[PDB]
């Protein structure tokens, strides 16, 4: 719930882009090198927090792309964590009703079914008042 | 008292000053309010403990 | 739960607030002297006890009485919605609180006898289906200026978050207090 | 997510603290007896911040005794930060405000409705004061809203719930008073309230007729006594009127994390121009 | 007040509070289980609950004795219209106390 | 890789990977590792969420 579809399909189509990238620019710098399976288990053991994949990016860019990738996923777990704790702290009923001055009860409305008991001191108190008279 | 021919001014209509004088239609609809003060947030944490 | 929760203190609520209804040295309310606010106030019997209060501290001018405002003098403003919602726009340490009450518009007064009486209304009336009262609005009333007055969060700035820093801060200086001891208990052992 | 600490807040954690953190360890272990390649400053600074971050990435560790004092201090940092990130980021979506979708009739969605998105359909019951305005004023308007006229306030009201609408476009007081008493408080009126062409309700008396002033006098005495104030709440007020009902929860969408992508966005840009300079440097 | 049936034998069923105390208890004779638009027939009924209970307290108090008995109209009283004859009676136990 | 090291490595994951672990070698059970860690992701965030 926190996410939608496509949020989820945008953060899980970045990982494959970022692990191609951390492979393509540490092969090709030219100063132990990530693999491209090395390169994925990096992608996705940031995001989930796995210890999997011990092989960090060699290359000076790829540690700058390599190192936004995990600030980028903290970012996302942390949204999550928000975006839930506001949808439980907000979830509201759906209310209740006041005293005798609501518009929902003051006038009447087909759906709406209240009353009292016939002959009682309820009914000799809307009846005497007029304005309770709706 | 014919020191001026009309009022052009917040000047909002009222029973009183309508039974002497003769208010155009409103060219502001507006009410009363009550001003106060205001503070700038600053999240009053003390610290991280 | 604490950030959610550090909610400052609430305002007025109108006319029916009890604060005011039945007031106290300590909290003063006052509108303009000589103003439609006067004979609204003077002419309703159920609100004597705020005349009074407002009788004794009543300015002789809106913008003496704002400035009271801003200078902690006077603690609420009763006057036109129009205006005072003009000073809380522009000043971000004013705010306008309560229900608006005692709705009556903005009028080009005229003698009786006034031959314009007829063609001022209807110049006004025209003007306010031509938007041109819509355009005097937007150079003249609505500008909003600072942000918006709410219930907003507050970004954690530095006075919150300082002892994490120094916290830090610290641990630098203790190391450095603490590589001797490290390098001496090598040499001891 | 940028809402949380102060700008300053930022520079002052991983500009200052960050760097004089990263040399000060690197020079804890560079005088340590016991200190697997060398610890260098590239190895701390991808350490002490990866810790700031979850520690989810692959790290090296220090050897010294004081070098590892000094990093536990810094992950007790990283504890504290990424635990206030998370509070206030929390806090400032829990406590959000409602934020619409139409500016007014000057919107580019009612001049030029064609050239947008899936055609707007607004429309309005004729034979009234509000189709009149819109035939003087906005003449091009007038004309678009001819397909979808409809045949009264509730008939209107039902269009914009099922679908077929999504502008009614009407009286000020009359709409105020429907959102009021919507079921599920799912109408609103653009702006808050805002109003276009002010005008009132009067009483239209005969014309020239010794009536007027005294109806416009007995109408002005009710302001003053507070009658008119108590009509509003006896007759017009509603339910969805109250506080707090601009508050709810959201899903969040791509637009509302476009901002996390674009710092992705840039990075991948970043590190391709770090990438070519690195060329630039073997020549 | 509740009302329950009373036991084959005629009396009232024992029972007891969480406390231990019994729980006091009188002898109805209000209509039966059926509503009173049922064939009129009033059977011995149990009552106890907040008003017995101080009404027993009333009677130990004051010294008179008493019996209960339910209203047979079912209803708490009000001032009602006659079959069409400009008068105005009561009905319940109001129209049952005077 | 025995029982008490899989147990071990799927409990520190639930509670925040903080503690030392010892990852499996396998593809297949680095698939598992990996959508358990999902899990772990989740049950935390709505443990402090409703907290
Ligand atoms: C916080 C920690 C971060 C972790 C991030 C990890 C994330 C990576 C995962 C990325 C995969 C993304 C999957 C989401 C797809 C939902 C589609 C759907 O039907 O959505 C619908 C909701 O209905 C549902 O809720 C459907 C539930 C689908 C279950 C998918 C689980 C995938 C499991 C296996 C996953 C294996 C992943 C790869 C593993 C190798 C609505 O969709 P819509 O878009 O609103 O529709 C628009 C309408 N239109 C289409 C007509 C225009
Ligand atoms: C810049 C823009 C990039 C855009 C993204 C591009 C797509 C990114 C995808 C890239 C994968 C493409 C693989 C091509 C080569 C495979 C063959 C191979 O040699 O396998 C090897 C590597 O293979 C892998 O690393 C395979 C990774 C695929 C698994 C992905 C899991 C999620 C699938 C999600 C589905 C799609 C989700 C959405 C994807 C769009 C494995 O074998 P080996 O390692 O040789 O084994 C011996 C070990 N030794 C050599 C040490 C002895
Ligand atoms: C809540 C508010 C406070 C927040 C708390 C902060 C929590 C974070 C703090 C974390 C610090 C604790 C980390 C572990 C402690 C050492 C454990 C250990 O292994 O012992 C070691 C001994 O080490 C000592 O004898 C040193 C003990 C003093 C530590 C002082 C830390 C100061 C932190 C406060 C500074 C800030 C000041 C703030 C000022 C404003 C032995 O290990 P070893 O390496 O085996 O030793 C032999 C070496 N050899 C084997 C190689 C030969
Ligand atoms: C919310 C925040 C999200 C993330 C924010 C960004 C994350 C980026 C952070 C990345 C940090 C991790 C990568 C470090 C790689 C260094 C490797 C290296 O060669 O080191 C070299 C040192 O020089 C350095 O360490 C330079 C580090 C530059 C960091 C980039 C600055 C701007 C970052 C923001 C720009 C991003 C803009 C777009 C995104 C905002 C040398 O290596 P060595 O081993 O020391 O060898 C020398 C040996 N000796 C010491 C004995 C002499
Ligand atoms: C949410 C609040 C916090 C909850 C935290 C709870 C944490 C609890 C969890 C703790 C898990 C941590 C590891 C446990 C020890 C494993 C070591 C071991 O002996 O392994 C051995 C295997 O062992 C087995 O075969 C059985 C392992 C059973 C683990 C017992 C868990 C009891 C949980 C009680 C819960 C109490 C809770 C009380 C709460 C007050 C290894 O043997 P080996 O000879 O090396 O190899 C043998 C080969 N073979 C096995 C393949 C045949
Ligand atoms: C010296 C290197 C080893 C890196 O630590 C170096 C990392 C460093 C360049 C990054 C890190 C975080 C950045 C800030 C993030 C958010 C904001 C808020 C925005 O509204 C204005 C910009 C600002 C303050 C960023 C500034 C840069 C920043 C401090």
């Amino acid at each position: 719930q926190p996410f939608q579809s496509t949020l989820w399909l945008l953060v899980g189509l970045s990982v494959h882009v970022v692990a191609v990238m951390l492979y393509l620019l540490d092969r090709f710098s030219p100063f132990d090198a990530l693999t491209l399976s090395s390169a994925m288990w990096f992608s996705w053991g940031v995001l989930l927090n796995s210890g999997i994949g011990e092989g960090a990016p060699r290359s000076f860019s790829a540690r700058i792309l390599g190192m936004v990738w995990a600030g980028f996923a903290m970012i996302i777990v942390a949204s999550y964590t928000a975006n839930l704790a506001a949808f439980l702290v907000l979830d509201r009923p759906e209310e209740r009703i006041t005293g005798i001055n609501d518009p929902r009860l003051r006038n009447p409305s087909d759906k709406f079914i209240y009353a009292t008991v016939k002959q009682s001191s309820v009914d000799i108190y809307f009846r005497r008042q007029v304005e309770l008279s709706t | 008292s014919g020191q001026a021919d009309m009022i052009v001014a917040p000047l909002t209509i009222n029973n009183e000053r309508a039974q002497y004088i003769e208010f155009s239609k409103p060219f502001k609809y507006q009410g009363l309010t009550i001003l106060v003060k205001k503070e700038i947030p600053r999240s009053t944490l003390d610290s991280f403990m | 739960a604490f950030l959610v929760l550090d909610r400052p203190e609430e305002r007025i609520t109108g006319i029916n607030d009890p604060r005011l209804r039945n007031p106290s040295d300590k909290f003063i309310y006052a509108t303009v002297k000589q103003s439609s606010v006067d004979i609204y106030f003077r002419r309703q019997v159920e609100l004597s006890t705020m005349y009074r209060h407002m009788e004794k501290h009543n300015y002789e001018s809106a913008a003496e009485a704002i400035q009271a405002v801003r200078d902690n003098k006077l603690h609420a403003f009763i006057w036109d919605s129009a205006v005072l919602e003009f000073e809380a726009s522009q000043k971000c340490d004013l705010v306008t609180t309560g229900e608006l009450f005692f709705r009556s518009g903005f009028g080009i007064g005229m003698r009786k006898d006034s031959p314009w009486k007829q063609n001022v209304s209807l110049s006004i009336l025209k003007s306010h289906e031509n938007g041109f009262m819509e355009d005097l609005d937007k150079t003249w009333v609505r500008y909003q200026e600072c942000d918006s007055r709410s219930n907003a969060p507050a970004t954690l700035t530095f006075e919150n978050m300082a002892g994490v820093f120094m916290l830090v801060a610290g641990g630098i200086v203790a190391g450095i207090f603490l590589i001797f001891i490290e390098i001496a208990y090598k040499r001891h052992k | 997510f940028l809402e949380p600490f102060s700008a300053d807040v930022w520079v002052m954690m991983f500009v200052m603290l960050l760097i004089v953190s990263a040399v000060a360890v690197f020079v804890f272990e560079y005088f340590s007896p016991v200190g697997g390649p060398s610890f260098t400053i590239g190895k701390a600074i991808w350490l002490l911040w990866g810790l700031v971050f979850n520690n989810s990435v692959p790290v090296q560790n220090p050897k010294g005794t004081t070098s590892k004092i000094m990093v536990s201090v810094w992950a007790f940092f990283a504890v504290i930060f990424l635990a206030s990130y998370t509070a206030n980021l929390a806090a400032f979506m829990i406590q959000e405000e409602y934020v619409d979708q139409v500016s007014g009739l000057s919107d580019k969605k009612f001049q030029r409705p064609n050239d947008f998105s899936p055609p707007f359909r607004f429309g309005t019951v004729p034979n009234g004061s509000t189709e009149r305005n819109i035939r003087n004023n906005y003449a091009e308007m007038h004309a678009y809203m001819g397909k979808f006229n409809q045949r009264g306030v509730d008939d209107a009201l039902l269009s914009l719930k099922t679908g077929k609408l999504d502008a009614f476009i009407y009286d000020a007081a009359v709409l105020n008073y429907m959102a009021g008493r919507d079921e599920g408080c799912k109408l609103v009126t653009i702006g808050s309230g805002k109003v276009f062409a002010s005008t009132g309700y009067g009483i239209a008396i005969q014309k020239d007729s010794g009536w007027k002033r005294q109806v416009d006098l007995a109408i002005l005495q009710l302001f003053g006594d507070g009658e008119m104030e108590e009509l509003e709440a006896l007759w017009l007020t509603g339910i969805c009127h109250n506080e707090k009902n601009e508050v709810m929860s959201s899903q969040l969408d791509i637009d509302n994390m476009a901002g996390v992508f674009y710092m992705l966005g840039a990075a991948m840009a970043l590190s391709l121009i770090t990438f070519i300079s690195e060329h630039l440097f073997y020549w | 007040v509740y009302v329950k049936p009373t036991l084959s034998d005629g009396t009232c069923k024992e029972e007891f509070t969480v406390n231990g105390d019994p729980v006091k208890k009188v002898i109805c004779t209000g209509p039966n289980d059926t509503s009173p638009g049922s064939p009129r027939h009033t059977v011995p009924q149990c009552c106890y609950g907040f008003c017995i209970d101080l009404l027993i307290k009333l009677a130990r108090t004051m010294n008179f004795t008493y019996e209960v008995h339910l209203v047979a109209d079912g209803k708490f009283g009000t001032q009602e219209r006659v079959n069409n004859s400009n008068k105005k009676e009561w009905n319940g136990m109001m129209g049952e106390l005077l």
